[PDB]
């Protein structure tokens, strides 16, 4: 998914203590205009919309 | 050129006192948000109502004149 | 494993009864049956009854609810 | 006082077990013919020149 | 005083053709175990086919 | 996560427990998949064969699987190669596989319809009101390119142009090509594609409910003729005094 | 006398025969038999469908559907098969009800291996669910293989154990069909085992007072009352697989398995949906699995909550209440598992699913003791 | 003592452990009890095949290889359910054998089921 600017400064401008697995929006991708996540649920392994 | 049993039954199915209502909420809501676009309600409830009632009586007395 | 002869103590009691190619096998079917059949349902349907009215009620609110609760209002 | 026809199917069929069993096996036997001879005919009544038996006749060449 | 019993009458279940306490029970045996062994019969016709 | 308007029930005449299905309209319902609906759909599970005795003959069949040409081999050069169909072929796909039909149909794809009618709830009903009911975009809904308004469809905006509409076949027997007609047919056709035991089982429920109306008060008069012994048994008490 | 001699035929005679079984059980003792019968069938249908299936995805779909229009009555033989599974899981609750409601648990070895019966059988439909491979038969299979990833530590071990892989694909659906065909034979044993320790007994009765003193044979008695059972057992299949063979199953297991996307609201078969319901109440994912754990094994606690100084709650109008209050209860929970996490249905079903596990462990053990002191003892 | 009362473990009892047997029986009667672990071990191996077995000409064949390259261990797993099945056919052979020489026909009954058991054991090999 190719981010956007109005998304960037929304996940960069969140609190994270309150996170259940908390970490920045740095340790979770490699560059700030890409996310590259794998489809399935950490619930139960159905795939979000 | 060329008759349609479908479009008959359809304009003496909205006649009734259940179908002309919803044609007039709908009515409204087609002049409702069209007084100046900008919103974002859009008005496909309104529409589905209409055609709950209507397809509701089609069905009836449709497949009276099909083979 | 158990068996007859060997299940309990019984003095006193005397049984009859009747061959069933001496009897009807359907007697007062309609006659007697129906009034117990009344009888059976009357003296159990207040401790029936009551939690399935209490499921139907939750049932027909909470569709009626949902059935609605996506519709739209004017704000 | 002549046994009714009860009395004359016991007398002569059912207390020996073995013409009880015959019987059966032949109760059996027309018993089919006549329910799905007369079932059939019910199911295609109801149905008629609804299915291809009836309008076999159409396509023949 | 086991003379003293009397067996209870069954009439609110015996058959028609056996209330009569002064008619014989072996003119209606045959008719009788007829009707029930036909039952039986016609029910294994039916398992049978 | 849209509004959705469910389909009414239509008196289909297969609707009935007992009722079967109009084999007249079968064969008219063929006819549609065939020059409307098979370029674009495919049915992955239905063969000439099947049509046998239904709604063709051997020989119509036979002559029916000879109009389109389909793929066999190796021959002893270890070439394929194309002839005409026989009674054993499945009926041709229009594609190779699912990647070539979305690239064909704007990026949708045409699902298989061999049980399409047991795929989606309401069945015919749903297929019935679906091609029936197009209808113009209410104010307020705009639609990319590509797509088209269908209020029966979920999210009402689907990738499927009408495909039925007056006079895109002639039917064999002469009855008129009416855009409701042709969905009748080709309705009661699915259906069969989907059910073809259907006529079968409602023949065997209609013996088994005649059989089950006999035994089970034989087997019920069994029951209580044993048990009358003990239904009518009566006790008395008579301890030493 | 040979019947009572022969090692073949006594034990037949000590269990159909000449067993002593009480004079007044009711219909709700027939579904013992109608198990059995239940379990015959769906072994033998069971046996004849997999004499034309394929296990493998490729075509798994597609020798159900061969079966379905291509071998001779196989269609029949497969609603059977689905059908017949649906009236094993009826006569199961029915069965587990009638021991509640009538205090049978008090049989601890025959109850306590009665919970294993039970499990067995809902790991059996399971199973075959998953062969035909349809959309429902592989998100249902994900969802419920990925309750193990809840346990810690070792929970995604014993997933990607079970899979044989990194999800459920070809190597699930063969071993899947290898257990499906497997685990109902080792139901018939533990069934007989289910026998052998109740004849260790006989048979409670609707009263929950000892028939020593007023016994009959089994047979004719309970042999012709277990035919006519099963006879309306056999109509009720029959008027399931020739008036309405998919009235119970999903329509979206026919289009075959797509691992790339879900459909927008799942429902297992009826027969789950009061536990999952249970699960989707909790907002936790190792709470969740539990609660659904313990919404099963409760019943092997059940003897531990018993009372009443009385067995069976025929006499005990005050318990009747709340057992017919745990049905619509569990009526309740059916329904929102069949429905979407959405407003009201979540709440609904938290409430549903606190009242289930309150009746058990409180409302119904304390009800027992009040009862009790009304009678003065 | 709850191994003689226990439904259960009385028939255990009865069986393996207290049983009344010969003080003489040799080598030959060892078979009926290899015999029992053979079909044990054609059950084991076997199940391990059937979760990576397919059933269709197509396949058949090449499944059966999967198995024998690249499962972990099924081609020990197979070469054990074809070897055990071979095993299994000597000590039917043996079992039959003692029966004969040393008169045990004479149990009718456990004997004209021992036939049925091996006509049922080659209709599964
Ligand atoms: C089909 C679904 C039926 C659900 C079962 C409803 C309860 C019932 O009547 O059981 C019949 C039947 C009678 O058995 P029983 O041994 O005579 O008594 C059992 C209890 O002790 C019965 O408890 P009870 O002694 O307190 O009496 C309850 C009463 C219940 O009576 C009623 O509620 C029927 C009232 C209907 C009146 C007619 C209106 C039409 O039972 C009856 O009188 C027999 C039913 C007569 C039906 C006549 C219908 C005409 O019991 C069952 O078979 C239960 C399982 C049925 C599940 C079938 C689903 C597949
Ligand atoms: C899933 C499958 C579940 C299987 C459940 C297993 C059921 C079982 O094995 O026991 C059957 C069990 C046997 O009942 P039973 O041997 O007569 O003894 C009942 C007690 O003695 C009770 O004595 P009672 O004098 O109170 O009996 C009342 C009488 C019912 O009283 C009536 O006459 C009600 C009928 C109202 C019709 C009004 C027309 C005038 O009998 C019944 O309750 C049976 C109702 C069946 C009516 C079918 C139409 C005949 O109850 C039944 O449900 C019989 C149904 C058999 C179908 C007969 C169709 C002809
Ligand atoms: C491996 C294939 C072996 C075939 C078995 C040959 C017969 C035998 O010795 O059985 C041993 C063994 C001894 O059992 P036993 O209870 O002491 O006596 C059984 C008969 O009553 C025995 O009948 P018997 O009392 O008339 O005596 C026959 C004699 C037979 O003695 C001989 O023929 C062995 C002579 C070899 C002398 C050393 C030359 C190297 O048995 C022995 O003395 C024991 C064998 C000593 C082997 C020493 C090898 C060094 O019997 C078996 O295991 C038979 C089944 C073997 C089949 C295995 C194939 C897999
Ligand atoms: C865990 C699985 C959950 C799955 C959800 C399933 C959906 C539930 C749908 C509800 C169907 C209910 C069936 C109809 C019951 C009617 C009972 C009735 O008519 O009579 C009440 C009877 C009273 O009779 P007595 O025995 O006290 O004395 C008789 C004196 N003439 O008393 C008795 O007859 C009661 C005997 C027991 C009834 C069995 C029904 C319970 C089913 C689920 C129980 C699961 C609990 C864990
Ligand atoms: C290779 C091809 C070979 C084909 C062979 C065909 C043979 C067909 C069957 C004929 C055999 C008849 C034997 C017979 O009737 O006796 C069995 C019992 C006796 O009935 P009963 O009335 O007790 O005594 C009769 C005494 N008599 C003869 C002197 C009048 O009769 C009954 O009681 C039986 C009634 C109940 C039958 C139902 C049993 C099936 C199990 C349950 C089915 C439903 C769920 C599975
Ligand atoms: C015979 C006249 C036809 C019937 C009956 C149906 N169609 Fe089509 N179709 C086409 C496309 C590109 C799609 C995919 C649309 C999407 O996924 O958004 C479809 C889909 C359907 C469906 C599925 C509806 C659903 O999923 O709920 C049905 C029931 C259906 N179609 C019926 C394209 C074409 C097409 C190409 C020109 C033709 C000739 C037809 N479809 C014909 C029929
Ligand atoms: C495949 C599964 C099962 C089979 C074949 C089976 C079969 C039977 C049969 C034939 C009886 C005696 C007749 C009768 O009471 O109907 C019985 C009794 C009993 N079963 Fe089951 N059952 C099964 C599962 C269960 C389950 C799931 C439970 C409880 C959770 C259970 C607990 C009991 C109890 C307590 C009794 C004694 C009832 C009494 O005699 O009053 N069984 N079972
Ligand atoms: C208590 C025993 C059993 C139960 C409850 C049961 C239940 C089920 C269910 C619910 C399905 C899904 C059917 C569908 O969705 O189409 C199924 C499928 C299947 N079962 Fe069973 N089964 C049992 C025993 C057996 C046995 C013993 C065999 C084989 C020896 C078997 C073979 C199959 C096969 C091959 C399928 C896939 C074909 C199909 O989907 O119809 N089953 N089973
Ligand atoms: C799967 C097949 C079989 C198994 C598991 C089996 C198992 C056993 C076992 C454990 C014994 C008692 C211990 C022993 O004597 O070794 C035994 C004894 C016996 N078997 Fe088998 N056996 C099978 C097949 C056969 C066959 C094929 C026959 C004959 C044709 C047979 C006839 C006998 C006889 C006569 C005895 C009594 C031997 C004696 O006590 O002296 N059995 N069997
Ligand atoms: C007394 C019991 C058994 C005997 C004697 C037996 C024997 C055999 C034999 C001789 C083969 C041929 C192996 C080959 O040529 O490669 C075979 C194959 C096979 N068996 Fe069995 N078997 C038994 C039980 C079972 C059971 C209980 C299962 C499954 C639950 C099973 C599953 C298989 C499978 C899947 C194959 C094909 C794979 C292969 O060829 O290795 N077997 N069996
Ligand atoms: C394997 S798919 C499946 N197997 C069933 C028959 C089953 C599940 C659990 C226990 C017994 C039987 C069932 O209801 N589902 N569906 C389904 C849908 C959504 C979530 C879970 C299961
Ligand atoms: S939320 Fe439970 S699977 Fe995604
Ligand atoms: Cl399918
Ligand atoms: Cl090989």
């Amino acid at each position: 998914r190719h981010r956007t600017k109005k998304e960037i400064d929304q996940e960069a401008a969140v609190e994270v203590s309150q996170l259940r697995d908390p970490q920045h929006d740095l340790e979770r991708v490699k560059k700030p205009e890409w996310v590259i996540l794998i489809g399935v649920c950490t619930h139960l392994g159905c795939v979000p919309i | 050129e060329l008759v349609d049993p479908l479009t008959t039954v359809r304009e003496q199915c909205e006649q009734l006192e259940k179908c002309v209502k919803a044609r007039e909420r709908l009515e409204l809501c087609d002049e409702r948000v069209s007084s100046r676009s900008q919103t974002e309600e859009d008005c496909t409830e309104e529409l589905l109502d209409f055609l709950h009632a209507r397809d509701h009586c089609v069905a009836h007395k449709l497949f009276n004149s099909l083979k | 494993g158990r068996q007859f002869g060997h299940l309990t103590r019984v003095r006193h009691v005397i049984t009859y009864s009747l061959s069933p190619f001496e009897q009807r096998a359907f007697p007062h079917y309609f006659s007697k049956g129906i009034p117990n059949v009344l009888r059976r349902t009357r003296a159990c349907i207040l401790r029936v009854a009551p939690p399935f009215v209490a499921f139907y009620l939750v049932y027909t609110w909470g569709t009626q609810e949902f059935e609605k609760s996506k519709r739209k209002n004017p704000a | 006082v002549a046994p009714t026809l009860t009395a004359r199917l016991y007398s002569l069929l059912f207390r020996r077990t073995s013409t009880f069993a015959l019987t059966i096996v032949v109760g059996a036997l027309f018993f089919e013919r006549a329910f799905d001879q007369g079932a059939d005919a019910i199911y295609e009544h109801i149905n008629e020149g609804k299915l291809w038996k009836h309008i076999k006749h159409k396509y023949e060449n | 005083s086991h003379t003293d019993i009397k067996v209870p009458d069954f009439s609110d279940y015996r058959r028609p053709e056996v209330l009569d306490s002064t008619k014989s029970s072996k003119e209606s045996s045959e008719a009788r175990k007829g009707f029930s062994y036909l039952v039986t019969a016609t029910t294994t016709v039916g398992v049978a086919y | 996560s849209d509004l959705e308007l469910h389909p009414p029930s239509y008196p289909w005449s297969h609707r009935g427990l007992l009722s079967s299905l109009d084999h007249t309209s079968i064969r008219r319902g063929f006819q549609v998949y065939k020059q409307v609906c098979s370029s674009c759909h495919s049915m992955d599970y239905v063969a000439y064969r099947h049509l046998v005795g239904v709604c063709y003959t051997e020989d119509e069949a036979k002559a029916l699987a000879e109009e389109v040409e389909v793929q066999d081999g190796p021959n002893e050069d270890g070439e394929m190669f194309m002839r005409p169909g026989k009674l054993s072929d499945y009926f041709p796909k229009p594609y190779p596989n699912p990647e070539a039909a979305r690239a064909a149909n704007n990026g949708a794809l045409p699902p298989d319809l061999s049980y399409i009618v047991r795929a989606r709830h309401g069945g015919e009903d749903y297929v019935f009101s679906l091609l029936t009911g197009y209808c113009e975009p209410p104010t307020g809904v705009s639609l990319r390119e590509g797509l088209y308004f269908n209020p029966y469809f979920p999210g009402q905006a689907i990738g499927m142009a009408p495909p039925i509409y007056n006079e895109v076949l002639e039917f064999d027997d002469g009855t008129p090509a009416t855009m409701s007609q042709v969905a009748k047919d080709v309705c009661t056709f699915l259906r069969w594609a989907a059910e073809p035991e259907h006529d079968h089982r409602k023949r065997m429920g209609l013996k088994m409910l005649l059989m089950m109306g006999l035994l089970l008060p034989l087997v019920y008069a069994m029951k209580r003729h044993k048990w009358s012994v003990l239904k009518s048994r009566k006790l008395a008490y008579r301890p030493p005094k | 006398n040979i019947r009572k001699s022969h090692p073949l035929m006594k034990i037949v005679n000590n269990a159909f025969i000449d067993l002593p079984a009480p004079s007044n059980i009711s219909s709700w003792w027939n579904f013992g038999s109608l198990l059995g019968i239940c379990l015959i069938l769906q072994i033998l249908t069971g046996l004849f469908l997999a004499m034309h299936y394929t296990s493998d995805t490729t075509t798994a779909f597609s020798s159900v559907t061969h079966i379905c229009r291509d071998v001779n009555y196989g269609w029949i033989i497969r609603y059977m098969h689905a059908n017949g599974a649906s009236m094993f899981f009826i006569c199961l609750y029915m069965h587990v009800g009638r021991g509640l409601y009538y205090g049978s648990y008090t049989f601890l070895e025959t109850w306590n291996i009665g919970v294993i019966l039970l499990l067995t059988v809902m790991a059996t439909a399971f199973m075959g669910y998953v062969l035909p491979w349809g959309q429902m038969s592989f998100w249902g299979a994900t969802v419920i293989t990925n309750l193990l990833s809840a346990i810690p530590y070792i929970g995604t071990n014993l997933v990607e154990w079970i899979w044989g892989g990194f999800s459920v694909d070809k190597a699930t659906l063969t071993r899947f069909f290898a257990f499906h065909f497997i685990l109902p034979f080792i139901i018939m044993a533990i069934a007989m085992v289910h026998l052998l320790f109740l004849h260790e007994t006989g048979s409670n009765n609707p009263t929950g007072i000892s028939s020593d003193v007023d016994k009959i044979p089994f047979h004719p008695y309970y042999t012709i009352k277990d035919i006519l059972g099963a006879l309306l057992l056999i109509l009720a299949l029959m008027l399931l697989v020739l008036f309405a063979p998919d009235l119970l199953g999903d329509p979206d297991n026919y289009t075959p398995a797509n691992p790339l996307n879900t459909p927008p609201h799942i429902k297992p078969e009826w027969y789950f949906l009061f536990a999952y319901a249970i699960l989707r109440s909790i907002p936790n994912k190792l709470g969740g699995v539990l609660a659904l754990a313990f919404s099963i094994l409760i019943l092997a606690l059940i003897p531990l909550l018993h009372t009443s100084k009385q067995r069976s709650m025929m006499f005990r109008p005050l318990s009747q209440c709340l057992f017919w209050a745990l049905v619509a209860d569990l009526l309740t929970l059916t329904w929102i598992g069949g429905q979407p996490v959405e407003h009201p249905y979540i709440t609904i079903g938290q409430l549903a699913s606190v009242l289930y596990f309150l009746l058990i462990l409180v409302l119904m053990p304390t009800a027992g003791t009040i009862e009790n002191k009304l009678l003065k003892w």
